[PDB]
RNA sequence: UCUGGUCAGCAUGGCCCUUACGGCCUGGGCGACACACGUGCUACAAUGCCCACUACAAAGCGAUGCCACCCGGCAACGGGGAGC
RNA sequence: CGCGGGGUGGAGCAGCCUGGUAGCUCGUCGGGCUCAUAACCCGAAGGUCGUCGGUUCAAAUCCGGCCCCCGCAACCA
RNA sequence: AAUGUAG
């Protein structure tokens, strides 16, 4: 959830982007 | 004070004192004796004053060996009381002496010194003693 | 250790990381406003003597 | 379908079955199903001999893995005590080693509440 | 009203330090940890979680700045580079 | 000396005649309630069973030995 | 359903 920093969410909450959130 | 850490049993028969000694009757350790001349029992209070007048005497100095040991139990009733009713109960405790035993025994000392702290020991002793030296003692081949 | 640091903060030596922001009234360092350069307090007291310019009491 | 030592997944989705092994997360796992070819909505129930040696092959062989990973890890937290670096440390009083408020929480590396107290105030 | 808070934002009566209670710097500390309390965040899951596709906001902010868009890289980011 | 009783968490007492589970009240600690302190509520901690042996597979318990504390008896003369 | 140190 909105701390798995290996998922959406995760990304999302922290506000950054990687593997599991493409940046665009 | 002076005695066994365990005994097979608390209290003892009197018994008797034949003569001679058995064993004990050479030197073997030190290089002076204090011999018995008469059979006695001999009480631990004995023993140590005894020995601990001889160190006095050359005050923490050579080495001292205590040959016998108190063994048996010294039984007595409570003051005032009549006969019968069991056994006594244990005082303290002697060791059997018999003429010729040696008691103690002395080294890393003059004789001056020796001849001299012993006599003091005989005299805390209950019984006639002698000094030794270490003649034909050496049982060996 | 007021009046030697403000003079500390006005020249830029050393490593530009230390370059830090300073109230230019108070001699305050934590809470100040790059555009007005001023501390927190030193605002709100110019501010409500119209000393700033077009910066008014705000209410929505 | 002992994969991995004393490690056996079964019934479920191969892909996720995958994690039930030290050493294998999602990650290493979905990179490993398309290397060998295989549809991971399959489960371990089903699937041919071959299937499953062609699987044991490509993992095994590349990384490690429970045993010889996990034995790994902690010859290098034990070489941590060399002179003794910081991180050594931490270690050694099973702390926080990456640089964390002790002050409160920590619980996690430290084993639940030692309340343990007997703190005084004003009787009179 | 709370002798409420603030002399440590600043001001200020007095007191006190004036090769130091001033001043310069390196390194540390403020991030310590057997513990306890406050404010909080993420959860314990199926009205859920994950992956692919696709919509509808407002209020702000941006030049030794926000970066379109291309390219390297799994990605952080790094090269190029249009507009402002 | 002569008999008989006791010794267990910090206090006061169970458990021992009927070996294998140390229980209870108060108190202590941590957290609640109060502006605060009691009272009350929640949850914990704490005993080498005076002591050394013996029996038993196993001893607080059964068996002795020493160390303490309390109770009775000490009459006819 | 007790209590609240001196000035």
């Amino acid at each position: 959830g909105k701390g798995d920093r290996r998922t959406r969410r995760g990304k999302i909450w922290r506000g950054t982007y990687g593997k599991y959130r493409p940046r665009k | 004070m002076l005695m066994p850490r365990r005994m097979k049993y608390r209290k003892q028969q009197r018994g008797r004192l034949k003569g001679a000694t058995k064993g004990g009757d050479y030197v073997a350790f030190g290089d002076y004796g204090l011999v018995a001349l008469e059979p006695a029992w001999i009480t631990a209070q004995q023993i140590e004053a005894a020995r601990v007048a001889m160190v006095r005497h050359f005050r923490r100095g050579g080495k001292i060996f205590i040959r016998i040991f108190p063994d048996k139990p010294y039984t007595k009733k409570p003051l005032e009381v009549r006969m019968g009713k069991g056994k006594g109960n244990v005082e303290g405790y002697v060791a059997v002496v018999k003429p010729g035993r040696v008691m103690f025994e002395v080294a890393g000392v003059t004789e001056e010194q020796a001849m001299e702290a012993l006599r003091i020991a005989g005299h805390k002793l209950p019984i006639k003693t002698k000094i030794v030296r270490r003649d034909a003692y050496d049982e060996a081949q | 250790a007021r009046k030697a640091l403000i003079e500390k903060a006005k020249r830029t030596p050393k490593f530009k990381v230390r370059a830090y922001t300073r109230c230019v009234r108070c001699g305050r360092a934590r809470s100040v406003y790059r555009f007005f350069g001023l501390c927190r307090i030193c605002l709100r007291e110019l501010a409500h003597k119209g000393q700033l310019p077009g910066v008014r009491k705000a209410s929505w | 379908a002992r994969i991995a030592g004393v490690e056996i997944p079964r019934n479920k989705r191969v892909d996720v079955a995958l994690t039930y092994i030290y050493g294998i997360g999602k990650a290493r796992a979905k990179e490993a199903l398309e290397k060998t070819g295989i549809n991971p909505a399959t489960r371990v129930k089903d699937l041919t001999e071959a299937e499953v040696v062609r699987l044991r092959e490509y993992v095994e062989n590349t990384w490690k893995l429970e045993g010889e990973l996990r034995a790994e890890v902690a010859a290098n937290i034990k070489r941590l005590m060399d002179i003794g670096c910081y991180r050594g440390l931490r270690h050694r009083r099973g702390l926080p080693v990456r640089g964390q408020r002790t002050r409160t929480n920590a619980r996690t590396r430290k084993g639940p509440r030692k309340t343990v107290a007997g703190k005084k105030k004003a009787p009179r």
